[PDB]
């Protein structure tokens, strides 16, 4: 019953292909809600859950004025970082943040995030007391310099403590009959002969929502991690997810490997064999 | 520094010939965000697939899940092509509906 | 909602 939300940011330099894009995107928990794109034909908020389509027209042009002022802001960051490293103009780079709010199953703040990365490596991070900076190196001390001139740890403070959690916690309402409903996995093993003496069992879990799940195999009751292949968990494009794991086993030796799963929409964790 | 996509492709629903249902390329793990990915069937590009809209996972990886309607038939192959600045040429991944 | 902070869109910079 914890629930989270998240804004993902992504600004993208193209030197010789016009300005910079920002896109951004909101989730609560694995559902997106909002997204926002510059490259888009008449960029604007627009709703990516049904739930979040009963807000009033203030907040839809609330959201794009933050997201425009956003787009222009991102260009300017890009050139600072660009010269930060000193950087040639004729190279692509991406900024990207990543910030929100996680509750407990009680409603109340857990911990605030907000977190910026530069060409995927961490560059600058809020730290939990929602007070000071965790800059990665020089470039990035010059940023932590200006926000702390600037005073900026206390506004995302007061928003992460603030209005972060009162729109989570109305989302959580208006959406509830999907965001707080766990769909549990449906699970299955299959087999398939991988030789005359070996075969692989791979255990399914399909349909369920959240993505978070541990899926593991056992052999005598031991966990085979070093030897269980295990895949990315995946959106099936219905909300839910899928994921599997497999271990190649001897053949004739097949029930004593067991799968277990957990999942938050499992009361009892799950054990499953292969059924022939 | 750049990384590969991870690349899955899969349906939404159990696989049943005549069917419709839906084919699912999801591409993850890569960075820089610039990805060019078709779904082909019996290696023709499919003209009408949509796209989630770009986000990234806590490691600042993208991923995104290309997506169109299809009926899986016993014959006919579906395939997920991939480019990227990581990929010398574009890398093929076949839909096998036990993965 | 998403966040605004910055005395102005100048302190938001990076």
């Amino acid at each position: 019953g914890s629930h989270s939300m998240r804004y993902f940011y992504t600004a993208m330099s193209r030197p010789g292909r016009g300005e910079p894009r920002f896109i951004a995107v909101g989730y609560v928990d694995d559902t997106q809600f909002v997204r926002f794109d510059s490259d888009a034909a008449s960029p604007r908020t627009e709703p990516r859950a049904p739930w979040i389509e009963q807000e009033g027209p203030e907040y839809w042009d609330r959201n794009t004025q933050i997201f425009k002022t956003n787009t222009q802001t991102y260009r300017e960051s890009l050139r600072n970082l660009r010269g930060y490293y000193n950087q040639s103009e004729a190279g692509s780079h991406i900024i990207q943040r990543m910030y929100g709010c996680d509750l407990g199953p009680d409603g109340r703040l857990l911990r605030g995030h907000d977190q910026s990365a530069y060409d995927g490596k961490d560059y600058i991070a809020l730290n939990e007391d929602l007070s000071s900076w965790t800059a990665a190196d020089t470039a990035a001390q010059i940023t932590q310099r200006k926000w702390e001139a600037a005073r900026v740890a206390e506004q995302l403070r007061a928003y992460l403590e603030g209005l972060c959690v009162e729109w989570l916690r109305r989302y959580l309402e208006n959406g509830k009959e999907t965001l707080q409903r766990a769909d549990p996995p449906k699970t299955h093993v299959t087999h398939h002969p991988v030789s005359d003496h070996e075969a692989t069992l791979r255990c399914w879990a399909l349909g369920f929502y959240p993505a978070e799940i541990t899926l593991t195999w056992q052999r005598d009751g031991e966990d085979q991690t070093q030897d269980t292949e295990l895949v990315e968990t995946r959106p099936a494009g219905d909300r839910t997810f899928q994921k599997w794991a497999a271990v190649v086993v001897p053949s004739g030796e097949e029930q004593r490997y067991t799968c277990h799963v957990q999942h938050e929409g499992l009361p009892k964790p799950l054990t499953l064999r292969w059924e022939p | 520094i750049q990384r590969t996509p991870k690349i899955q492709v899969y349906s939404r629903h159990p696989a049943e010939n005549g069917k419709s249902n839906f084919l699912n390329c999801y591409v993850s793990g890569f960075h820089p965000s610039d990805i060019e990915v078709d779904l082909l069937k019996n290696g023709e590009r499919i003209e009408k697939v949509e796209h989630s809209d770009l986000s990234f996972s806590k490691d600042w990886s993208f991923y995104l899940l290309y997506y169109t309607e299809f009926t899986p038939t016993e014959k006919d192959e579906y395939a997920c092509r991939v480019n990227h600045v990581t990929l010398s040429q574009p890398k093929i991944v076949k839909w096998d509906r036990d993965m | 909602l998403p966040a605004v902070v910055g005395l102005s869109p100048g302190e938001q910079e990076y």
